[PDB]
């Protein structure tokens, strides 16, 4: 992972991840003592992000369809990238959090948060 | 991991539970305090209102523009808030229903002025962006009037001009002890209503005033307004 | 023939007592007011008032404006600006216990600040340092 | 000693109660308020430098002073001096009496009485 | 490099301190807003990529433009491109004088002025 | 640092200028957010002393040539006593705090403060 051999976009998307989540767990303290009504509206943020990036990693499998009853998916690189790219840019913020869970490529999201 | 770091963070969070617990005590004391003071003037505002209502009843023929709406424009905002944090959510819980009555008016496009008495209101009024036309900070457990008479005062000459439409106020509600709702309401206009005390029964000969009584409600009426907004932001106070 | 007398300020009670006669000095020169007279409400000025009672004691309380409504049924007065004090110029224990008001008022804040923000940011930031 | 500890103890636990009132404005109902200025003040007496035993009759002129009360009139800075003073004063002029409390003990009714005359003249008329 | 170190040895240490207080930025005087700002910047400027050496004028340059509050009007962002291209210009144009930083190390009023000067001309007509 | 050994006027000015460093430091400017306007000649003069104390706690010496012309100042102990003493009774509250910086001696930094 540097930005000769896979670019600087795809640089750019997994150090603008790594932060975010790194932001997170760090707030995560003082939310547990304290409350949330407290932080900035920006840590506010900062925390629906998180969480929805960590749903967005999920992902059902092809050789795990016994354990769950569905199907498996694939993703090809290009939309992971865009996927993070429109995640981290705060188009998708009014999207319900629910919506990222075990769903795979950005489109079936939308899909799914539609059928909510 | 290390061992000490655990036992110094178990110390301290013991001290910081005690006088947190303190705290809670202290708050709790100084809860009933302000109960009291508004006990104190509510039987004003109660009789003040009494007074309201008798003031309406003068000047039959004379009709006041305190009582009637102009063509829904201009929206003032007076909010009052915490000048200090770890109020809960009451700060968060009001600005939140403030900004999304504020698309109200921005849904049909009323214009949007506001005022703020709290030093976390002012914060996010500045942040937010925006003119203020009145802002004051650390008014105190207490204020005198004085203190808050300048803004209502202010707020009433540019309203004098009729360039403004209405006032509407914010301000939490103490329900009990452990709840409080953030309460958006309108002060501006007037409307009597189980104010029958003294009508059943009034005198038939007519209340003939010595000073005119032509004017003796204006200041009354300002009196009354004044007197309003105190008692709400002591409310708030309180609830605080 | 005493007279009853409730008039409170807007932030708290000002005075009530059982004075026979007073002659108020707000408007229309030294109106006198007595059980049985006809009431009336009238508009007041920055002037003391004048009631007088059998124990003779000489309730004088300094009002600046304000209105009042008197009848033999209830005497009451909107306390705008108003002290007990005795005198006119008299505001100097009122200028006391408002600077003890805001000497209160600071160390309140002082208090508040310090418990609030010291120690919980102490042992946050201490349990920001992960326990393992 | 025995019959004078509870009032010194009970105090100290009560003071030990309300402690971070004290890092705190202490403006609160009286009750509160004097609670802890008698803490203060009990907490003070407990103050004594070196090499100097006290007896056990300065001991239970100072305990009974103390539970009585009359100390809290002294200000809190100037406690342990007073202290040392009223049993200079009460060593010499009641001197007879503390021959027979240290030597016996006894707590008849009347070593009362006789503290109570000595520690209220040392009042009124010595000054610390 | 030691006349220069200083300010920004402070600034950072200062910045170690006001750490606590950084969730909550409202409740605070704007002495100590000026001075969270600095330590942002200043450890913002610190970040460099791998296999990049910078030069005894490089570093002297980026820390004169630090210390004299030139970087006062940028945003916490964009600091790192602020600094590449301000590097980048002052090799192109003012090589003659880099050349001298570089082989001698010595400070002297002459110096300061046509860093000043050059600062200054970057500082507009240029993009970052 | 019996009071017996030193002597009881050298145990109560130390105990006295512990007390105020510990006063100074359990209430910093920013221990109290609101900084300064609190407690005034209440703690404000114990955050003057404070500050006095720590700049007199400077000492130049011979062997630190620079700026200094081997000045080797053995201040005599009495002459330290007593300057401390005329420091807590408050007689040098008027004397300008940078004066106290570099100082050989009470007089010393009271030819520096009369000079300017």
């Amino acid at each position: 992972l540097d930005p000769l051999v896979v670019g600087q976009e795809h640089y750019e998307i997994a150090r603008a991840v790594q932060n975010v989540l790194q932001r997170y767990k760090e707030l995560k303290d003082i939310i547990a003592i304290l409350g949330m009504d407290e932080l900035a509206e920006e840590d506010k943020l900062v925390v629906y992000r998180a969480r929805k990036i960590q749903r967005f990693f999920s992902q059902p499998f092809h050789v795990a369809e016994v354990f769950t009853g569905a199907p498996g998916k694939l993703v090809p690189l290009k939309e992971t990238i865009r996927g993070f790219k429109g995640l981290l840019a705060g188009e998708y913020d009014h999207i319900p959090e629910q919506a990222f869970y075990m769903v795979g490529g950005i489109d079936e999201v939308i899909a799914k948060a539609e059928k909510l | 991991a290390n061992l000490k770091e655990i036992r110094a963070k178990v110390a301290s969070i013991k001290s910081t539970q005690k006088i947190t617990r303190a705290m809670q005590m202290v708050a709790a004391s100084k809860m009933r305090r302000a109960q009291e003071r508004m006990a104190q003037g509510r039987p004003y505002a109660d009789n003040m209102r009494r007074v309201i209502a008798h003031l309406v009843q003068a000047n039959p023929e004379y009709k006041h523009r305190y009582m009637v709406d102009r063509p829904v424009k201009r929206v003032g905002y007076i909010i009052v808030s915490s000048d200090r944090g770890l109020a809960g959510g009451l700060n968060i819980n009001l600005f939140k229903k403030v900004v999304q009555h504020v698309k109200a008016q921005q849904e049909q496009s009323i214009e949007v002025q506001f005022a703020l008495i709290g030093q976390k209101a002012v914060s996010f009024f500045k942040n937010y962006g925006g003119k203020v036309l009145g802002a004051t900070t650390q008014i105190g457990d207490a204020p005198s009037l004085e203190q808050l008479t300048g803004s209502v005062q202010v707020m009433l000459d540019a309203f004098d001009k009729g360039e403004l439409d209405r006032i509407y106020l914010v301000s939490n509600g103490f329900v009990n002890a452990m709840t409080q709702k953030p309460k958006v309401e309108q002060l501006v206009p007037l409307a009597p209503a189980e104010e029958g005390d003294d009508l059943n029964r009034t005198y038939g000969w007519d209340y003939i005033y010595e000073p005119e009584a032509e004017e003796l409600l204006n200041g009354l009426l300002v009196r009354y307004i004044e007197s309003m907004v105190y008692q709400g932001v002591i409310e708030n106070v309180a609830c605080e | 023939a005493t007279m009853q007398c409730d008039v409170v300020s807007v932030k708290e009670s000002i005075y009530s007592g059982a004075v026979t006669m007073l002659i108020a000095k707000g408007a229309g020169g030294e109106l006198g007011i007595l059980p049985g007279h006809a009431p009336l409400v009238t508009l007041l000025q920055p002037g003391p008032i004048r009631v007088l009672l059998e124990n003779g004691t000489e309730e004088i309380v300094y009002v600046s404006g304000g209105v009042l409504e008197v009848q033999p049924h209830v005497v009451t007065v909107l306390a705008d600006t108003a002290i007990r004090a005795d005198n006119l110029d008299e505001a100097a224990i009122l200028e006391a216990r408002k600077n003890a008001e805001q000497l209160l008022a600071n160390q309140k804040s002082d208090l508040d600040s310090a418990a609030a923000l010291a120690a919980l940011a102490e042992t946050a930031a201490q349990l920001e340092t992960i326990r393992k | 000693i025995k019959k004078l500890s509870g009032g010194i103890r009970t105090a100290l636990a009560q003071y030990r109660e309300l402690a971070a009132f004290a890092q705190f404005a202490s403006d609160l109902d009286e009750a509160t308020r004097k609670q802890l200025e008698h803490g203060q003040r009990v907490t003070e007496l407990m103050k004594q430098k070196q090499y100097a035993p006290y007896s056990i009759a300065d001991q239970a002129v100072s305990v009974y002073a103390s539970n009585e009360g009359y100390m809290a009139d002294v200000e809190v800075k100037k406690i342990v001096d007073f202290d040392a003073a009223l049993i200079a004063y009460f060593r010499s002029e009641y001197a007879p009496l503390m021959k027979q409390i240290d030597e016996t003990g006894d707590y008849n009714k009347d070593i009362e009485a006789a503290i109570k005359a000595g520690i209220e003249s040392f009042k009124a008329t010595q000054t610390y």
